[PDB]
Parts: C-alpha cells; structure tokens; sequence
RNA sequence: UUAGCUAGUAGGUGGGGUAACGGCUCACCUAGGCGACGAUCCCUAGCUGGUCUGAGAGGAUGACCAGCCACACUGGAACUGAGACACGGUCCAGACUCCUACGGGAGGCAGCAGUGGGGAAUAUUGCACAAUGGGCGCAAGCCUGAUGCAGCCAUGCCGCGUGUAUGAAGAAGGCCUUCGGGUUGUAAAGUACUUUCAGCGGGGAGGAAGGGAGUAAAGUUAAUACCUUUGCUCAUUGACGUUACCCGCAGAAGAAGCACCGGCUAACUCCGUGCCAGCAGCCGCGGUAAUACGGAGGGUGCAAGCGUUAAUCGGAAUUACUGGGCGUAAAGCGCACGCAGGCGGUUUGUUAAGUCAGAUGUGAAAUCCCCGGGCUCAACCUGGGAACUGCAUCUGAUACUGGCAAGCUUGAGUCUCGUAGAGGGGGGUAGAAUUCCAGGUGUAGCGGUGAAAUGCGUAGAGAUCUGGAGGAAUACCGGUGGCGAAGGCGGCCCCCUGGACGAAGACUGACGCUCAGGUGCGAAAGCGUGGGGAGCAAACAGGAUUAGAUACCCUGGUAGUCCACGCCGUAAACGAUGUCGACUUGGAGGUUGUGCCCUUGAGGCGUGGCUUCCGGAGCUAACGCGUUAAGUCGACCGCCUGGGGAGUACGGCCGCAAGGUUAAAACUCAAAUGAAUUGACGGGGGCCCGCACAAGCGGUGGAGCAUGUGGUUUAAUUCGAUGCAA
RNA sequence: AAUACGUUCCCGGGCCUUGUACACACCGCCCGUCACACCAUGGGAGUGGGUUGCAAAAGAAGUAGGUAGCUUAACCUUCGGGAGGGCGCUUACCACUUUGUGAUUCAUGACUGGGGUGAAGUCGUAACAAGGUAACCGUAGGGGAACCUGCGGUUGGAUCA
RNA sequence: GGGAGAAGGCACGCUGAUAUGUAGGUGAGGUCCCUCGCGGAUGGAGCUGAAAUCAGUCGAAGAUACCAGCUGGCUGCAACU
C-alpha cells in the first residue's frame, strides 16, 4: 500500500523529471507543502501550488537548464522502515555542500545548512543535488 | 535484506576451516612414524614421492611428506612435522621437519639447506 | 535438531533473623510469578580499562600493566575476629603422599626459586632490604621471594659495531663466451689511516630521603628536665657494582649469515639429470637448449638475523549497518487465508516516550593522539593537553514517529442493476468410434514390419450390412481464445455455489498492506477398502533386431489409467520472475464491459477490465526486460553466500507404505557456473558446384600370364611407401 | 563414337544459417557398474567413560533448638544448696555415600552401507549434434552398469520441408 | 489396546484429640398440608459409621498368623483364546 507518500513524492518529482515534464502533482499533504517549501526556496524547482479544501492537490512547477533537469539526484534517507534523526554536530552535507539534505526540526522543515546555523539536528528526510 | 530480517536474524560470518586440523594450532607436532613408503601422484605429474603415516602426540594420524632428496626414515622413527600440503598428493597436508628428532638433513645440499636441516659446511 | 518453566514457587499477614532492606526463615492466607522482547534446558566462558587489525563502520581478542570478581588439593562446615566462611588457620569426609620402634603420627607450591610429568615451547634451588611500599615497635630496629636488582633465552623493540680512504689494463682463481672478450671487481693484494664495541689498566656521578650523637631556640611545665618541632655542626648508611660516564694501552685487529632470482615478484646463465631424482603459497615445472629439479658463477632482497610453520585482522563490497544479491550464474516457499509482528492515507487539538537543544554530574589511572621535558640518539621514561564519540538527571523545543481524543473521504469495504467465462460440486442426457456378443452376405486370407515372425482365420476370419451390451473420452466450434490463488478446468441440459468486471449514485469511515509460526488447497505416479474395466499400458510372456539387446519395433498383456470414500503432499508445481501500492514516451492486434453519433452500412468519437506481438528511455554480464518492468520508488515476507559431499546422515514431527519435511559435519578439489564470441563438428537446414549422380560407351571383379603388396617360407628372401592421398 | 531431361539419391567441396556440454576441435567430449589402493564418514550385537532427571536410603563435623543423666573457680546463699555454664543425649539442616530406573554426550566395535580421491584396468555408450529412441523433472516398476519402460509436466528441444 | 502389578519407593498396630463417634448411611417424636394414605412436606431425636491429620505409645518385627505375584535382559517357534 501507499505507506510512504514522501518517497512517493520524491519519485513523482524525480520521473516527471527525468520525463522531462513541465510538472507534476500528488495528493497534498502539510509535511510535503513543508519540503516543496524547501525545493523552491534552494532553486530545485520554480514554484508550487495547492489547490481544492476537501481533497487538496498539489502541484510542483520543475525547473530545467541546459535541457538538463535542475534536480539531478533526489532519494529518501529516513523511511517507514528504518527512520535517520541526526544531531546538530552530526548533519550530513550533500556533494561537499554543493546538494542539501532536507531537515525535520522542532522548528520545521529546513536544510541542512539551516538547522546547523540554528543549533538543531532533526529527521533526515531526504537529500537533493 | 530487510533491516527488519537481519534485526530477526543477524549477518553471521562463515567460521574458516582449517587445512592443518591435526596441529590443532600449535606451529609442530611429535610423532612416531607408523608407516614409510612411496606413492604416486596426480594427473599430470609421475613420480615416487616418500610420505609417512604417523602417529601424533595428540592421537590424531596423518600422512605427511619427506621432501628432499634422500632420506634413512623407518618405522618408529620419531619425527616432528609441520603444515604444508603436497599439491599432486591428495591428502598429504603436512610435512616433515628435516634435521630435527631423528629425522636427518638432507645430504650433500648447499642451496637452501635451512629447508632441509642442513648445517653450514665448513669452507 | 531445547517451548514451555516454577511449592519458598509469586505476593500478603505475623513471629523469628541480619550490621542492614528482603521468602532471609517459619506459620497462616491469597494463587500467583517467569516465558517467543527467548523463559526452561543444553554448549561455551571470568568481566572491564584496553590489545591487534581496519580509512572508517566493523572483525578478532582479554599475557605482560591497572580495576572488579572468583578460587587456595576435592566436597562440606563453621570458630576467632572490625573484617574470613581464611593462600602458607581450625573441624569432618574424599583422593593422595611422607614418618614409625607398628601401637600411632604428619602434610597440601595456582607465593619465589627448583623437580617429575605433559608439550613444538617458556629461565636461577642467585643478591639485598640500599631505594619505594607493607606488618609490628615511642624508637632503635626486626620481618618482607612485595619490591629493587642480578643470572638464563636473539623472544621482541631500539641503538651500534663487524672498519675508513686510496688502490687497474682491471692480477691469479672461478664463471660465461660466438675465443675477440665480458664478469666477479676497487672487490682482493698493496698504500696510508681511524680504534666505537669487545679486551686491558686508571679514575669516578646519581638512585640518600633519612637515622645517630651532640648543640641552640620555641611550644611544655614548678622547672634550663623529658617530650616534640625546626635550624647547626661532627661521623655515618648502595644489593645492583668491576654501575652510568670520563681518560689511557694494543692492533683491523675478535665480530656475517639467511632466503630468494618462471609469472604474480626485485634478481639469468652454464653444467648435471631426463615424467626420474625432485620442486610447488597460487598458476604450474621435470621425456635431451629446464632462467621452475640439484650444483655452480652471477644477481636480488633482508641483515644479527633470515627463512619455514602456526595464529588474528586486512585486502574480502567474500554476511554487504556504513556496503551485495535471487528470469537464464548460488538464491521467490507449488498456491492461497491468516494470528503475533513490522509498516500505514489526511485534518485539528493534546501529550512529550522516540527525536532535538542546553545545563550539570560521571565516564579511575595507564594506553592511543598533540606540544613539550629527560637518558649521547632511539627504543624507554616523563609534564600538560586533547580524547574517552558513552551513560544518567534536570530544563526546554514539538517538525517528524509513538500515545490520546474528535474527525475527514481519496485507500478498503457494503448496496443496486447488468455482462462474459472449460471457475467449483451434484444429477441427467447425447452422438461418433473402438472392443465384445448375436445374426445375413461372402471366401481365403487378415494383421504387422524397414523386412519379418509371433498372433488371428475354413469351429468361416478380415471385408460388408443389421441388431444389442459395455466402458472411456468428448471431433467440428477452437483461437499467442476464456476462467481460476496455484494445481489445473472443454459435448449438451438443469440444480447448488465462488470469483472477476462495468455503469450510476448512496452508505460505512483508514475498517488498510504484508505475514515467521498455524491452517487449508495442491498434476501425475503411488497406497487402503469396495466397485468398474472398452481403449491404452509399467510389470511379465512370446516374436524380431543386434557382437550382445534385460531396450528401441511387433503380437499379447497385469497393476494402473475410470467411480466412491480415505491416504500421500511431491514435479522443469515455470514467467525458472513473492505480495501490495505510486510513478515514468509509443505502434499494431486479440478478448470482454460501457457513454455518445443522420443506429440509416458489417461503422464514426470516447472510456474501463484482461491479453498477445514489437519497441523508447532506463536497466542488464550479456541474452534480453521494457506501463502485465527485469525501469523509477516505498511496505512486509521467503531465500542465497565456491564445486563435489547433500537436500545426504543424526535427531524431531508426519505417513499403512513409498516416502515427505526440517537439516548438518568430516573429507576432497581450484575450480564449478552464466551469457556471448571465433572456429570445428552434427546420422540440422537452405542455396550452389565437380564424370558426383543421372544419360551413355568401354571396362575391373571370373580365366591365363606381367607386376606390386600382404602373408607364408628362408641363412637371406635388403631398406622405405599402407584409407581416399601405399 | 554414344549420351546428358535433370540435381531427388551416393561421394568430395563452397557460401549462408542453426544446435553444441567439442577447442590436440567427433579419431572430440563424457556416464555408471565392476577390479585394485588410500581418506573421512553413517549404520551396527555391543564395550568403556563424562554429565544429568526422578524415586527413595544415608547422616561425619558444625551451628541452632530441646534437655531427665553427669559435671562446675568468678555471681547469689539462710553455707544445705541455687542461678548460669560445660559434657553427654536428642531433634532440624546438610557433605560423603547407597539403591532402583530413565535421559543425554564422548570414545570405541566384528561387520556393513553409501561417499570422495587416484597414471594407467574390464564392460558397455547413457548425456552433449535431432547424440542417432529429443532431453530433463516428479513418480512407479524392471534390468550387470550407465539406464529402459509407463503416467503426467517443462522447453532449458533440432527440423518444419 | 497394550507392554504394566513393568521396575522401584513410602505408609500400615495401639491410644487420645479434631469429634466423649467425624464425612456419610438410616430416620422417630413434633408442626403443617392433603385428591386421607402403606401419602407428601417440614423436622432432626435415636441408631449406625469408614477414612484423614496431629499428638502419644509397646515390641526385634503392625499386609505380624492362615492367606498371598519372584523380577529383569537376548533369542527359536506358533499370531492370539
Ligand atoms: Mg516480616
Ligand atoms: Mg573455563
Ligand atoms: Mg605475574
Ligand atoms: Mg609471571
Ligand atoms: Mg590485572
Ligand atoms: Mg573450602
Ligand atoms: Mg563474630
Ligand atoms: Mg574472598
Ligand atoms: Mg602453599
Ligand atoms: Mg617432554
Ligand atoms: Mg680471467
Ligand atoms: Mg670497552
Ligand atoms: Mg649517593
Ligand atoms: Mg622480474
Ligand atoms: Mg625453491
Ligand atoms: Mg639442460
Ligand atoms: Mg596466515
Ligand atoms: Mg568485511
Ligand atoms: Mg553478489
Ligand atoms: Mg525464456
Ligand atoms: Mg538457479
Ligand atoms: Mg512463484
Ligand atoms: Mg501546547
Ligand atoms: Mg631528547
Ligand atoms: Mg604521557
Ligand atoms: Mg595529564
Ligand atoms: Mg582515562
Ligand atoms: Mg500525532
Ligand atoms: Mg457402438
Ligand atoms: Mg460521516
Ligand atoms: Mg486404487
Ligand atoms: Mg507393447
Ligand atoms: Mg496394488
Ligand atoms: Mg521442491
Ligand atoms: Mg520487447
Ligand atoms: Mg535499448
Ligand atoms: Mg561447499
Ligand atoms: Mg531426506
Ligand atoms: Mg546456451
Ligand atoms: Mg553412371
Ligand atoms: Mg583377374
Ligand atoms: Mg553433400
Ligand atoms: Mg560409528
Ligand atoms: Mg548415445
Ligand atoms: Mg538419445
Ligand atoms: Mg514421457
Ligand atoms: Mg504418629
Ligand atoms: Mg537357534
Ligand atoms: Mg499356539
């Protein structure tokens, strides 16, 4: 069944992708609003919308380049089966900095680079280059 | 695969086992010599090599190898041997220590004779 | 290949008990307590700091130093004491040994030496309490196999030496050589020169602080006694010890071996040997040139060591947490249901266990690491730091996970009406054919094979027509058609019944996915009882083939194949591809729903389910897979860890049996394996050539002789040529 | 001189293609019984040890409880003895030990089974090509051996003219 | 089904207490109903009475006599009565 909506909207992002599709949307969710948050904020997409009350969609404008896609890598870290919680000393970097990796902190959703300059560790949730 | 299986059931790695079990660890071992004799080797080889069946400290026998050139090796002779199997003599693992017991060196040798229990000739 | 364990057992009351809480103990009462988060039982084992290895994560490990525990010949016991159920105490019992005048006694090295024994293997029955530390004493001191030292062993680590410089046609000798020369080789001899270390003489730190006599001052006190503290002087204390270190003497004098040189791998030649003798970590060397055996010369690598063996980790991403796999290589359980378990859509509030932050305490010292210091350097010793990535308490943060409460409708169900189907079970029934029975016609064969024979027929077969019995299976339809979880399901009709799919809207409100153990299903053969028995056919008999022919072929033919009720539980049970969900370009078909369009044609435009063939990206060792994934992801399960041994043995469970299920080890090899490539080959195929066949003419094989060969003979019948190609 | 339509058939060969477990390449590879030697292992009337459950029996020393007999310097005494102690006896716990019957594990055992390994041996030729009867899987029966045969299943079968 | 009474173990007399005789068995007077009897209910008197635990006690010995299985292991044969 349908136990990880997360990877699912990782993979989702990742296929379109590789696909190159324009967009891609999914059942909407606030942790994932809160990661898409993330993705526009670094550049890793152009902008995202939901839409409906009831039964919320929502949808991820991607981004490409040199008729390349901007996201060149996108896997899930902590998962259903095996959850990843790192400390502030212990925050994982991506590419050398180059990528990020998306953080759950008791401050929300942000980068690595973010929670390291705001003193938290959290739930690695993801990493992207 | 799973995490969930290995947390069920850890990796286990393979337990080595040994080429040498009648050394049971120890680098020689003493032994009488129950039988002396020859055989004959493996495809494509052809030869008459000396092993010896002996008896060790321990219980255990074995066959073990005389190598050189020449050796005066009876029944009852005590010898000591070590690891080192013969390759076209299938279950010969061991071989014996020329030079040391009542096993002599190898006569005549001037190459590598602390392989054959060969004291340095005077010259 | 251990699933159940437990009567002081778990708790309660009260008495007793301990230094103290306590089923510690006893009485009474309750009937609990433990266990799949692994109890019980079985095997093994002292734990740690740390050690070795590894980039790390890990793996392996627990000598030496330090911390804790346990033991003191074996089993049991308490006595003394602050402390013991006592390492050189006591008592009892056991095992064993020693003394004895025979009546009786005595002892316990796992303290330090030492002995026997075991072993591949591990040291002296040494000196001293001078130093540090322990016991006693006011002290002096006495005791201290703790300790400090010395002896033994290359066991390891570190340091140094075994000389330095000069020395050429470059000698002699050796070795190779095409006899020109090359090499050993500045190597040696010669020439100067140095003297560490070992030898011998001479001198001489430090480890020494104290303690002892006196003296003086203070605190004491009646007191200048004594006592004690602190200054002063005098004479003294070193096992090591022939110390470290320094100076002098003699002379290169006393000090170099081990393995290797085929590839991996630094180092090549000759002679000897000849599948021998032998080498060998792996491949693999050895039958006349062996850089691989053995010797030599030469060379390479190490060096007071060098090799071999043993042993841990590494390389090994080869148990893969970091960090792998299961279509064809090892690996998807034959299939489904499902408890425990793992995981779980979306919103709000709450909680604050997980997670995160901070603070505090702790994480012994030594070790490791960093910067310094001390021994002539180094090993070694040592100061300070950093590190101990861990644990615990408190206080916070609330995004994610968990708990709690209310929900939500998209997941999942329920409802209605229809559709297709060899889905299952039971009961009827049909026409074709075989075999058989009964007759008519007919007459000499039928049958079978490559050829035959066995077999059947004048008791009239076979062939033909007619009537009847019986069993088994259902041509055509029929199809990369359909249905089912898999196994598997096919004439027609009815009855009972499961699933799938479509349309529309209503209802329930995450009720979901997966599933170790458990349960059920599960081709054929096989098993048990009773039926049934046409055809087919293990076994068996007969006929053939063949060198043989326990076969393939023929003539027969029993079990079985069929029915009922039980058993078995396996297959290449296969897509050799586990289940569920989400996502990712296309083309042509098959099948089956359904909405729309002058239905105006057997159509035109959509929209679901299943399915076949291609193919795109991507994936893959390749082959191939490719929206029905072997692509991109997630949840859960099963399984693999080189070949043989082995799906074997032993144990357990299961079965009437056959057997099934779970599932090892020794031993042995350096392979086994997958896909694809170039050949060759095939009693595979296609196309095509040659006096290859076919069409012709003349021959050889018979005869006599010539001739060659074989054979036979011989003193010799000389040697060679032997399928086409003698 | 005769005769040739033609390439189905024999023999040698060429090109394309296919299957292969062949590569000193079909005079290839390879399978099992049987014979001989060696290795480890299972079974096996049994033989000998270790550990252990249950049921009982046993009861040294010690400590505690009880205490009539015996014995007693310190305290009490009205001088007769008292209190208290010791010994002895006795009860509880319990070591050694004994008996019966089970369980488990190690070693070993006449003999027997299969397995592995050997330069060459004997019999055949089962698989690899359509391997000359396509092979294999499960099962059952048969046979010196590889195997053969029946039933169902699979393609991991050549050729389809 | 069996093997099985496998094998092997423990208890066993007497006296008292629980209870001057208990659990149980039997059942009268009385009371009440009655379709009235050889009736039903209630009631529990009297009678009878094993067994257990605790404590004590005699003997060498408590199933004391008579009475009343010996047990186990391997194997031939016939299934069995
Ligand atoms: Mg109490
Ligand atoms: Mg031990
Ligand atoms: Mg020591
Ligand atoms: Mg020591
Ligand atoms: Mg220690
Ligand atoms: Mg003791
Ligand atoms: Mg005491
Ligand atoms: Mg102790
Ligand atoms: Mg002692
Ligand atoms: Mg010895
Ligand atoms: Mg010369
Ligand atoms: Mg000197
Ligand atoms: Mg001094
Ligand atoms: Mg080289
Ligand atoms: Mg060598
Ligand atoms: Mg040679
Ligand atoms: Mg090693
Ligand atoms: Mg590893
Ligand atoms: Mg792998
Ligand atoms: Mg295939
Ligand atoms: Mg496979
Ligand atoms: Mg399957
Ligand atoms: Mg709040
Ligand atoms: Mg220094
Ligand atoms: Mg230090
Ligand atoms: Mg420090
Ligand atoms: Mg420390
Ligand atoms: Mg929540
Ligand atoms: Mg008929
Ligand atoms: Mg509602
Ligand atoms: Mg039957
Ligand atoms: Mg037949
Ligand atoms: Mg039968
Ligand atoms: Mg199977
Ligand atoms: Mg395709
Ligand atoms: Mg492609
Ligand atoms: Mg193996
Ligand atoms: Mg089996
Ligand atoms: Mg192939
Ligand atoms: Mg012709
Ligand atoms: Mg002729
Ligand atoms: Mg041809
Ligand atoms: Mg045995
Ligand atoms: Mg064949
Ligand atoms: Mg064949
Ligand atoms: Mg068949
Ligand atoms: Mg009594
Ligand atoms: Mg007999
Ligand atoms: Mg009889």
């Amino acid at each position: 069944s349908m136990q990880d909506p997360i990877a699912d909207m990782l993979t989702r992002i990742r296929n379109g992708q590789a696909a190159n599709k324009a967009a891609v949307t999914m059942p909407s969710s606030k942790l994932k609003v809160a990661i898409a948050n993330v993705l526009k904020e670094e550049g890793f997409i152009e902008d995202f919308k939901v839409e409906g009350d009831t039964k919320p969609e929502l949808e991820l404008t991607l981004k490409y380049f040199q008729g390349k896609a901007v996201v060149e890598s996108i896997q899930r870290v902590s998962r259903p089966g095996l959850r990843i919680y790192k400390r502030k000393d212990e925050l994982p970097k991506v590419m050398a900095g180059l990528g990020i990796a998306v953080v759950s902190t008791s401050k929300g959703v942000m980068t690595d680079r973010a929670a390291r300059q705001a003193g938290l560790g959290g739930e690695i949730i993801c990493y992207v280059a | 695969a799973t995490v969930n299986q290995l947390v069920r059931k850890p990796r286990a790695r393979k337990v080595a086992k040994s080429n040498v079990p009648a050394l049971e660890a120890c680098p020689q071992k003493r032994g009488v010599c129950t039988r002396v004799y020859t055989t004959t080797p493996k495809k494509p080889n052809s030869a008459l090599r000396k092993v010896c069946r002996v008896r060790l400290t321990n219980g255990f026998e074995v066959t073990s190898y005389i190598g050189g050139e020449g050796h005066n090796l009876q029944e009852h002779s005590v010898i000591l041997i070590r690891g080192g199997r013969v390759k076209d003599l299938p279950g010969v693992r061991y071989h014996t220590v020329r030079g040391a017991l009542d096993c002599s060196g190898v006569k005549d040798r001037k190459q590598a004779r602390s392989k054959y229990g060969v004291k340095r000739p005077k010259a």
